[PDB]
């Protein structure tokens, strides 16, 4: 069974960097491989074919390279519309397999994100669930670190985060992270607090509502 | 170009007409065929089998005495390639 | 023009079946090996099966043998990717794609050069979730600070299945400061997302924001007021 590691998992440029993409056979295929480009909510898209052939119609600052077991892939000066997901792919024995994937993203300065809090809303208290809600907003770089406390009692396993694609216009992300419980968990509870620890902070940052809905 | 086509089809067709006339298998076998390549008889699982190289390659009359072979596994089932393809041993019968 | 187009996709309980379909134009089907490759949402591409002409070489990912079948109808130029048993992990987009072949006469080799043509795709859902239309739940400002800075507020769109829902806010009027979030599979098998706006914390009391949530399975168009609180 063949192992296609491809390095990186997601790499930063800005437009103009020569951008590489390493791709490690675990056995030699010979030059049985290609590069694949899928934008967002589309189908992959071949571009080097045979290792080093460039598909017909694909700029000339795509270039594949490598036999056997090293490959790569290379983009001699990333353009704005280059920065997607790319994967190799080996034909050479069945089953084939794919690299795990690289997302270029592009880099900018560090932003620290600007929080917010919102407490459950009563119509859905009258449902009997309770929803407090965490927004990360226009921060840089991705990683980021939400934790949840309800008196102080640091949560798990009770939220789920969910963060943007990088905007366009500032190339930031956002996220928003839900800590969910029960009315009742809710209603013996006090203060609820959202601790954001982040690259463009220093010192963690607590965003904290009481009951009372306040 | 197209004669060397043309004698291999001709291969092709004279085997599937061989292996027609032939008795049901007695014993655990790789069901006979064409390849693509050479003519196979049912061959017991877990056995090699030979075969003159093929005639219509155009150096047939310097390797007429070598030999193609192809495995039959233990399975029942022969032997395939990386990509799944019909495989072999044809190393005798290469220029 | 050479085409794939992919049918078939949707919600199917785990356990029962699935029949895909990949349609192709702009060539001779016959000629060339069909592939179907899959992608879990968040995830990597992955090779599921492939046919050839005979069709005797077929071959399957070990997850899928056994439950998956694939077929071709060479009289409509037709690939099938029979889904049984189905179960979680085949939930997520298939595409299908197409591969060409070579066999030398006179070495007895196959050459093959790769996926080169691919589909849309199509999604599969395998879930035992109804459709169902979304709560709107508002998301109030705060602070309060005299007279204000800069603030948020948004809707939650929480509950609803399947995918998608679109959201606008003041019918697509405001689209400044605006972050739809993606939405999340809770376990309980409904889906929820937050759609956020920033905005001047002056113009609060004066500016009404509503979210115009759409959730067509569900034939379901929601609009919903969102004002600051009191405590």
């Amino acid at each position: 069974d063949i192992q296609m590691t491809q390095s990186p998992s997601s790499l930063s440029a800005s437009v103009g960097d020569r951008v590489t993409i390493t791709c490690r056979a675990s056995q030699g295929i010979r030059n049985d491989l290609g590069w694949y480009q899928q934008k967002p909510g589309k189908a992959p898209k071949r571009l080097i074919y045979a290792a080093s052939s460039l598909e017909s119609g694909v700029p000339s600052r795509f270039s594949g390279s490598g036999s056997g077991t090293e490959f790569t892939l290379t983009i001699s000066s990333v353009q704005p519309e280059d920065f997607v997901t790319y994967y190799c792919l080996q034909h050479n024995s069945n089953p084939l397999t794919f690299g795990g994937g690289t997302k270029v993203e592009i880099k900018r300065t560090v932003a620290a994100p600007s929080v917010f809090i919102f407490p459950p809303s009563d119509e859905q208290l009258k449902s009997g669930t309770a929803s407090v809600v965490c927004l990360l907003n226009n921060f840089y770089p991705r990683e980021a670190k939400v934790q949840w406390k309800v008196d102080n009692a640091l949560q798990s396993g009770n939220s789920q985060e969910s963060v943007t694609e990088q905007d366009s216009k500032d190339s930031t992300y956002s996220l928003s992270s839900t800590l969910t419980l029960s009315k009742a968990d809710y209603e013996k509870h006090k203060v609820y607090a959202c601790e954001v620890t982040h690259q463009g902070l220093s010192s963690p940052v607590t965003k904290s509502f009481n009951r009372g809905e306040c | 170009m197209d004669f060397l086509f043309e004698k291999w089809k001709l291969y092709s067709d004279q085997c599937h007409h061989n292996l027609s006339l032939l008795p049901p298998p007695t014993e655990l076998v790789c069901n006979r065929t064409f390849d693509k390549y050479s003519c196979w008889p049912d061959t017991p699982a877990n056995t090699t089998a030979n075969i003159s190289c093929p005639w219509y390659l155009p150096w047939h009359h310097k390797v007429q005495h070598r030999f193609v072979f192809k495995r039959c596994g233990p399975d029942g089932q022969w032997v395939r390639g990386p990509r799944g393809q019909p495989w072999r041993d044809a190393s005798q019968c290469q220029m | 023009q050479v085409q794939l187009v992919e049918s078939g996709g949707g919600v199917v309980q785990p356990g029962r079946s699935l029949r895909l379909s990949c349609a192709a134009s702009g060539f001779t089907f016959s000629s060339y090996g069909m592939h179907w490759v899959r992608q879990a949402p968040g995830k990597g591409l992955e090779w599921v099966a492939v046919m050839w002409y005979d069709g005797s070489n077929k071959d399957y990912v070990d997850s899928v043998k056994g439950r998956f079948t694939i077929s071709r109808d060479n009289s409509k130029n037709t690939l099938y990717l029979q889904m049984n048993r189905l179960r979680a992990e085949d939930t997520a987009v298939y595409y299908c794609a197409r591969e060409k072949d070579h066999y030398d006469i006179l070495t007895g080799y196959n050459y093959y050069y790769g996926l080169d043509v691919w589909g849309q795709g199509t999604t599969v859902t395998v879930s035992s979730a109804s459709t169902k239309g979304p709560s709107v739940f508002p998301l109030a400002p705060s602070s309060k600070s005299t007279s204000g800075g800069t603030a948020a507020l948004g809707c939650l769109v929480k509950d609803y299945f399947p995918e998608p829902v679109t959201v606008s806010w003041n019918s697509g009027a405001l689209t400044s400061g605006v972050h739809t979030f993606p939405a999340v599979l809770q376990s309980s098998g409904l889906y929820s997302l937050s759609s956020v706006v920033t905005v001047p914390s002056s113009s609060l009391g004066t500016q009404t924001y509503i979210c115009n949530v759409n959730h067509k399975p569900s034939n379901t168009k929601v609009d919903k007021k969102v004002e600051p609180k009191s405590c």
